[PDB]
């Protein structure tokens, strides 16, 4: 067959976008010593094949930790421009999702998802680190569905 | 023949180098008191297949973005042809000489991509990186002209046939001392690797062949150790058995290389090249002259077939 | 009830065999070596890592997370 | 043999020419200089292994390790002219002329 | 524990030791059973060229005896 | 022959790796730095001069042999520490 | 004692420079010493990298042996002997 | 494989002549490393390979390495790329085109002398030592150690030089 194949080709190179992940992690604030505390031992964020800390221009995925205020958010969306395609997302914390305990302050962004998109939340302040692993484990679902040679071999 | 003998050469070193990839991970993680990757498959024995193709995935002067890195893994592997194991591929006197030369060309890469890159902050770290890689050649060429000494020619068969009886270390650990240092600092690996450490441009692919590169030449350096100061048996009915011998011990040179990226820290730059020129280059004059005068005042001067 | 650190409690001697110790340290690398055999000792123990989706982290009954009205 | 050392003289000839013209610059100048050195070191080690002759074999070793200390100099003093003008051009160097 | 590293150590030992035994045996194979000799100066080349010329079929791997 | 092989084999081998990176998703001045590279160079010299040893100490002439060694040792040192005493591998500006 | 200071200081402070500068000693030292150097020119010279082209005997020359094995000639047996 | 020698002296000689054809510096000294490359692989052709592996250890790895290193650090190619790079690779196809032409009416005139092209192959080796050990150009260059001492010393007083006279002119 083809579209069969075709399927099966697009789930195994999922398979490499699922395992293979390097983040860039943005944690400006105490939504990341729990990043920290997770690519600790007691979760060992690299057992899912996922490494502690990489620069941007061979990163895949980029976690958003802290406060988003009016002077880094030119850096964050600067950065998320940089980074190259495919670019997937993980906001970690109030204060990162709806400004959290800082939402009707001055110098916030009342909300990441206003500067740059979004494929996964988290809620927290702070989160545990195992909610964490479990948004992370939706985005690797998020993933697993995606059926990009389909469309192409349909378009 | 031939042909199959290249690539019995060239696959099944890229396989070790993407399971030395995975061993380091493995390691570092049970000295960090974690385990590391179990489960992309069975002990994470797949891990590396899918780094390459998520590289290979990742979108991105095409002269230089292209010729360099392909300069840099060619030299990598061509480095390995003249090896002995225990009879090798190419036999060449001035081997270890083709090897130094070989190994120091990548410079123009890594040079070549600062002067493209027209980032200050690029070529800052280009300049220094370069400069060490430079000044521990120096020291890389030395140590193997104050010891082949002990074997009238630069080939790499004869360092066999001499070590037969004793192994190479037990004398010029002076040396060993020394070769097993300079090859963290050609390798820019640790505690020399700020060149990887102060970050303010490779992309997914060129960024591959790097790594490649970089853990091949960890292999090759470890191999060059085990074949130069830890000779192993050579009972011509048993070629299996030297092989395997280098073998354990290629492996546990690139053990002990991780050991030491996962304890120490990293030398500030100038401590670094302090290092050098104010602790190993008079040590490293004073030897040769040691081991220039040792065939002199004592019988032992070897032959030249 | 204050401390001294960094310190040595009189001035030192130049023994030989001090500078001897000195050397040898400064040479051979026994305090580095040493730091590889600490590495040694935690690599050759049990790591505390777990599986998540199959083991748990422990707690205790006051956790604060997801909400719930109630009902009598 | 022959051929190629017709052709290698040609080739130290077009270094010549490179230094004796200039496109505003001084590394071009100095390459060339560099380029007649190789084509010098090669012929001489061709003649020499050539006539089997080895005692005269010590010539290309001292004429390279000369020419490696002279582009040195050379470039210190490029340097030096860059460091003090701002530039390594070479239409900067009107001076002298009164 | 640490006895989980070995599916890793195993693979590189034999992809490391593959290459050695291959060029042995492969040698081997070629040149009958006796490995391939080496030129380090003009005199085993001569021995070499005279060996091919005397072969009887023009390669090397043929030494002959006290039957010629 | 052989080298030509296994040359063109490795750079055709790393140039389908980079073609199928392609398809497949489809300044002032340091003084001592100069300084560095000049010392560099003035070292590699004298490694040019020294290699032949192998060769040259299987001759009749050691006192000459061991002699022209320890010279070339004894000054390249020398100038090694006189740049060092005024100042060549301080890296302070 | 003014040197036995100097000494006992460098070899805590700066210990790199006295070995280099003993093994540097050491080696410009001992080959003026050792019984052992002579014995390397011997060999050296010993050593045939080439032909020894034979002579005539039109003469009365009594050193030169009539045949290799014939012991008439210079002999090296304290090399096996060492 | 018989062309080989002729072959790499006409890389060298256009290796050479993009030199003297001032490029851009960066274009330039990639034509320099290959010049380099070719000019020892002829030398290795021929049978000096001591002198060959000297060559890429010293020139190459020693004064390319910090050309290169100095040009980076004291130099901005400026926009003087007025299409010059593609000026002069048409003017470079046009004096390549005038040298093969100019061989090829020379081969005429001259053909014992100049170049032998009927039987190019030939003359490169005229006699060898087939049953001679100790032949190899190391012994050349270690003569040194034994006689022509004046060559040691006097490159060793050549550094013994610049480095003094380095260090005085760069301050
Ligand atoms: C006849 C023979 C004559 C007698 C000779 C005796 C033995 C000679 C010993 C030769 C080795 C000398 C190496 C050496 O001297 O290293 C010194 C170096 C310190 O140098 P420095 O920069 O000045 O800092 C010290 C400040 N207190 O120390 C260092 O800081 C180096 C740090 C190295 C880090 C890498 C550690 C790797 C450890 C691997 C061990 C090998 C397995
Ligand atoms: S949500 Fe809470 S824990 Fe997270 S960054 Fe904000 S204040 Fe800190």
């Amino acid at each position: 067959r083809a579209e069969y194949v075709v399927t099966k080709l697009d789930d195994l190179i999922n398979w490499a976008r699922r395992s293979s992940l390097w983040p860039m992690t943005f944690g400006l604030a105490c939504c990341a010593v729990e990043m920290m505390h997770m690519a600790a031992p007691r979760y060992d964020m690299d057992r899912f094949g996922v490494v502690f800390r990489a620069s941007p221009r061979q990163a895949d995925v980029m976690i958003v930790a802290g406060t988003l205020t009016n002077k880094m958010a030119p850096a964050l969306r600067k950065v998320y421009d940089q980074m190259p395609e495919p670019r997937y997302v993980v906001s970690m914390g109030s204060c990162a999702n709806g400004g959290g305990y800082y939402h009707y302050s001055y110098s916030v962004v009342r909300g990441c998802d206003r500067i740059v998109p979004v494929d996964i939340y988290v809620p927290g302040c702070p989160p545990t680190a195992e909610a964490l692993l479990y948004g992370i484990l939706q985005l690797q679902r998020k993933i697993k569905r995606e059926q990009k040679l389909k469309i192409w071999y349909r378009r | 023949m031939f042909f199959i003998n290249i690539l019995t050469l060239l696959v099944p070193i890229l396989i070790a180098m993407a399971f030395l990839t995975l061993v380091e991970r493995k390691i570092l993680g049970y000295m960090q008191l974690r385990k590391g990757p179990n489960i992309v498959g069975p002990y994470g024995i797949l891990q590396p297949f899918a780094d390459a193709m998520k590289l290979f995935m990742k979108e991105p002067s095409m002269s230089l973005f292209i010729i360099a890195p392909t300069l840099s893994l060619t030299l990598a592997l061509s480095l390995w042809v003249p090896l002995p194991m225990p009879h090798p591929l190419i036999n060449l006197n001035l081997g270890i000489l083709f090897i130094l030369a070989t190994s120091s060309l990548s410079v123009y890469s890594i040079l070549w991509s600062g002067w493209a890159s027209n980032s200050k902050y690029s070529l800052f770290g280009a300049l220094r990186a370069v400069a060490q890689t430079i000044s521990y050649e120096v020291t890389m060429a030395i140590i193997l002209l104050s010891v082949l000494l002990m074997n009238g020619s630069y080939s790499l068969q004869t360092l066999i046939t001499t070590q037969e009886h004793m192994w190479l270390l037990l004398p010029a650990w002076p040396m060993a001392m020394m070769w097993f240092i300079s090859t963290l600092a050609e390798t820019n690996r640790a505690p020399f690797d700020l060149t990887e450490g102060e970050s303010e441009e490779y992309a997914a692919g060129p960024f591959a062949l790097f790594f490649m590169a970089e853990y091949t030449n960890i292999i090759l350096m470890n191999a060059l150790t085990t074949i130069i100061f830890l000779g192993p048996l050579y009972y011509i009915n048993l070629p299996e058995l030297y092989s395997t011998n280098f073998m354990m011990e290629a492996l546990l040179l690139s053990s002990t290389f991780l050991w030491i990226r996962a304890s120490y820290p990293r030398f500030r730059y100038d401590q670094l090249m302090h290092l050098l020129w104010k602790n190993f280059l008079p040590l490293t004059l004073a030897l040769c002259m040691w081991h220039i005068s040792l065939p002199i005042f004592t019988a032992g001067v070897p032959p030249y077939m | 009830t204050y401390k001294y650190v960094n310190k040595k409690e009189q001035e030192s001697e130049v023994d030989m065999k001090s500078a001897t110790d000195n050397a040898a340290r400064i040479l051979m690398w026994t305090e580095l070596i040493r730091g590889l055999g600490m590495t040694l000792s935690y690599l050759f123990r049990e790591p505390a890592t777990i599986n998540y989706p199959f083991e748990k982290g422990p707690l205790s009954p006051r956790f604060r997370g997801e909400h719930a009205l109630r009902r009598y | 043999m022959p051929s190629t050392f017709f052709n290698l003289t040609m080739a130290f000839s077009l270094s010549l020419l490179g230094t004796l013209m200039f496109r505003s610059h001084l590394m071009s100048t100095l390459l060339c200089l560099e380029g007649m050195v190789l084509s010098l070191f090669i012929m001489t080690s061709v003649t020499s292994l050539n006539s089997n002759s080895m005692s005269s074999m010590p010539i290309p070793i001292t004429i390279l390790v000369f020419a490696a200390c002279e582009a040195a100099v050379g470039l210190a003093l490029l340097v030096k002219v860059s460091n003090t003008y701002g530039t390594d051009y070479v239409q900067n160097l009107n001076l002298l002329q009164c | 524990m640490w006895f989980e590293i070995l599916p890793g150590l195993a693979i590189m030992g034999v992809c490391l030791v593959i290459p050695g035994v291959s060029t042995a045996y492969i040698h081997k194979f070629t040149n009958g059973g006796k490995e391939k000799r080496v030129a380090r100066v003009q005199y085993q080349w001569y021995l070499m060229e005279r060996d091919r010329r005397i072969s009887g079929v023009n390669r090397y791997y043929v030494s002959k005896g006290l039957e010629n | 022959m052989n080298l030509y092989t296994v040359i063109f084999i490795n750079i055709l081998l790393s140039l389908t790796l980079i073609l199928v990176a392609f398809w497949l998703p489809q300044l002032p001045f340091s003084m001592k730095f100069f300084l560095v590279a000049i010392t560099f160079l003035l070292f590699d010299l004298e490694i040019a001069l020294l290699l032949p040893l192998p060769w040259a100490i299987q001759t009749i002439k050691t006192s000459t042999m061991m002699i022209m060694a320890f010279i070339l040792v004894t000054i390249l040192s020398l100038g090694l520490a006189y740049e060092w005493t005024q100042k060549g591998l301080e890296w302070t500006e | 004692g003014r040197i036995s200071a100097f000494l006992k200081n460098a070899w805590a402070k700066e210990p790199v420079l006295v070995v280099s500068f003993s093994v540097w000693g050491l080696a410009i030292i001992m080959p003026m010493i050792s019984p052992y150097t002579k014995y390397a020119s011997m060999i050296n010279k010993a050593t045939p990298y080439n032909y020894p082209v034979p002579v005539r005997d039109d003469g009365n020359m009594p050193d030169v042996p009539s045949h290799p094995q014939d012991p008439l000639g210079p002999s090296l047996d304290w090399l096996k002997n060492l | 494989m018989n062309n080989y020698i002729f072959v790499l002296s006409s890389l060298f000689l256009v290796g050479c002549l993009g030199l003297a054809l001032k490029p851009s510096l960066i274009y330039g000294g990639l034509g320099l490393i290959v010049s380099g490359f070719v000019g020892c692989l002829m030398v290795l052709g021929f049978g000096g390979s001591f002198l060959g592996l000297m060559v890429f250890l010293i020139y190459l790895g020693g004064m390319l390495v910090v050309f290169g290193y100095t040009t980076a650090m004291a130099t901005e190619e400026y926009p003087e790329t007025w299409g010059s790079n593609w000026l002069i690779l048409g003017f470079l196809v046009l004096g390549v085109i005038m040298e093969v032409f100019l061989i090829c009416v020379l081969n005429y005139y001259d053909e014992v002398g100049v170049i032998n092209l009927d039987g190019l192959g030939d003359w490169l080796m005229y006699e060898v030592d087939d049953v001679g050990v100790m032949l190899e150009g190391g012994i050349g260059v270690a003569a040194m150690y034994s006689c022509a001492t004046w060559m040691m010393v006097v490159a060793g007083w050549s550094l013994f030089a610049g480095i003094f006279i380095i260090i005085e002119i760069t301050r």
